[PDB]
């Protein structure tokens, strides 16, 4: 596949944006339970991603599930500065919560707008988070390394064809991959937070995988 | 269990 149709294909599998309705649970339960649901038929449009098992699949899909929920809600968040835009309806200000996880949402939307992410950008990251938040978890991992480096060729490509230099290029490639770092802490703190809040039959199965 | 049949 090109480094563009792989951009144009991620561009055309994103999810769409759902509206929403002790009480804040309530709204963010049905937000991500409806939010997964079409975060399943994104994750089988990205490409390579129905070449592994089903097993493989399901895996993939169980430890990565929160990081790709959040890395989606600071994207459509990171216009709106301090604040969190949980859903068109639901945008929320840092006081309305928790917030140590809040805090943590907003530091990384800060930190996209600091770096200026682009739409071609956010789509390679998100689909680098489905394959790599398991794949440390035997021919079938050489193929999820196979696709997560044509990913790599991707975002080279888009920061080349923007006019960065081969130094600017390596240096936002990791600057990128480094906030991947910080996104699956989020998630293990939101996995935390959630398995202390004991929903959603979906979700729950989501819940004791961790 | 449930996440399979979605993926199915
Ligand atoms: O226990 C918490 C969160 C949690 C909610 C649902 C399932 C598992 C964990 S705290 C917490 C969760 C959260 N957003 C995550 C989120 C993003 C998009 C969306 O649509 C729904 C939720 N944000 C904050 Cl600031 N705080």
């Amino acid at each position: 596949l090109t480094a563009d149709q792989m951009v144009s294909a991620l561009l055309d599998a994103e999810p769409p944006i759902l509206y929403s309705e002790a009480s804040m649970m309530g709204l963010l339960t049905n937000l991500a339970d409806r939010e997964l649901v079409h975060m399943i038929n994104w994750a089988k449009r990205v490409p390579g991603f129905v070449d592994l098992t089903l097993h493989d699949q399901v895996h993939l899909l169980e430890c990565a599930w929160l990081e790709i929920l959040m890395i989606g809600l600071v994207w459509r968040s990171m216009e709106h500065p301090g604040k969190l835009l949980f859903a068109p309806n639901l945008l929320l200000d840092r006081n309305q919560g928790m917030v140590e996880i809040f805090d943590m949402l907003l530091a990384t939307s800060s930190r996209f707008r600091m770096m200026n992410l682009q739409g071609e950008e956010f789509v390679c990251l998100k689909s680098i988070i489905l394959l790599n938040s398991g794949v440390y978890t035997l021919e079938e991992k050489d193929h999820i390394h196979r696709v997560l480096d044509k990913i790599t060729d991707t975002l080279i490509h888009l920061m080349a064809k923007a006019g960065l230099t081969l130094q600017q290029q390596h240096q936002r490639l990791a600057q990128l991959l480094l906030i991947l770092s910080h996104i699956r802490h989020m998630s293990n703190k939101g996995m935390e937070h959630l398995y202390s809040m004991k929903l959603s039959d979906l979700l729950l199965e989501m819940l004791d995988a961790h | 269990k449930i996440l399979h049949r979605l993926l199915q």
